[PDB]
């Protein structure tokens, strides 16, 4: 957590999410919920700082590690905020054009959404699911839409 | 019937028309049946009834994917469309799918790229309907349907 602080400092998002893989490893070793609320919490603000970087493609893998401690510790509120943040990156990945990343994020938002149950959530994250399957259509990645196409429909699936 | 508004006895007659048109091998009829299918349409969404729309127009490609005439396979993915259109302002996501079902077996016929992607594009606000209705089973055949029409862009 130091480490990452100091590259919430650096600005090293690469070393930021190196240093948060470690965290985690640590973290799920010990089992202690409020070490991973700290961890996702730190997750989150290295997540905020690559958006304003424009860095989505570090936000998601700050994000898989973020869902990676949430799913053992059960904070429902932490599960809302990385959801909520998972669509944020998603919508950047949107705008960059990045389907592929934008995907990916859904793939995260939904795994979370699954273990919350919150409904107005799962909705907002079909509803993006559906969003970004039409940009990738619009695109017309044929084995990328296979994906929105897997990715929005188990959503839907769930909610 | 059409004139009589009688749909279901259109919707009768053009199953025995392409029947016999099919069982002589005939080098036409099978342009005047989708033609009419066309009318039989346009009348249909006039009357508010897409599942009769959609039932003449699985007699219009049982048909056209005999004849090859372009135009007419074009015509005809445009009212597919029109009809799913309707079907999803009916609320009908379940026909509004069958009328993509058929659009796209048609437009695969065609070579029409634009209409593809159209009917991806109505696709997916018929899966954006079905979600919102939770039938997700009409979503699963949106998402088929919808695999057919990038598969064969």
């Amino acid at each position: 957590l130091a480490e990452a602080i100091a590259a919430i400092l650096e600005g090293d998002v690469e070393k930021a999410v190196r240093a948060a893989q470690e965290a985690v490893k640590a973290a799920k070793e010990a089992g202690d919920n409020d070490m991973l609320r700290a961890v996702a919490i730190a997750a989150l603000r290295i997540a905020k700082e690559a958006e304003k970087q424009g860095n989505v493609e570090v936000a998601v893998k700050a994000a898989r590690v973020a869902v990676e401690a949430a799913k053992q510790a059960g904070d429902n509120d932490v599960l809302r905020k990385v959801a909520e943040q998972a669509l944020r990156i998603a919508k950047e990945a949107e705008k960059q054009g990045n389907v592929e990343v934008a995907v990916k994020a859904a793939r995260v938002a939904v795994e979370a959404a699954k273990q919350a149950g919150d409904n107005d959530v799962l909705r907002k994250v079909a509803e993006q699911a559906l969003e970004i399957a039409k940009k990738a259509a619009e695109q017309g990645d044929v084995g990328v839409m296979q994906k929105a196409m897997d990715v929005a429909l188990r959503a839907a699936g769930q909610a | 019937a059409i004139l009589e508004g009688d749909v279901e006895k259109a919707v009768r007659a053009a199953q025995e028309a392409v029947k016999a048109a099919k069982e002589a091998g005939d080098n036409d009829m099978l342009r005047a049946v989708a033609i009419a299918a066309l009318r039989i349409a346009k009348e249909a969404e006039k009357q508010g009834n897409v599942e009769v729309a959609v039932k003449a127009a699985r007699v219009a490609v049982e048909a056209a994917k005999q004849a090859g005439d372009n135009d007419v396979l074009r015509k005809v993915a445009e009212q597919a469309l029109r009809i799913a259109k309707e079907a999803e302002k009916q609320g009908n996501v379940e026909v509004a799918v069958k009328a993509a079902r058929v659009a796209v077996e048609a437009a695969k016929q065609a070579g029409d790229n634009d209409v593809l992607r159209k009917v991806a594009d109505q696709a997916l606000e018929i899966a954006k309907a079905a979600l919102e209705q939770g039938d997700i089973d009409v979503a699963q055949k949106a998402m088929d349907v919808a695999v057919e029409a990038l598969t064969q862009a």
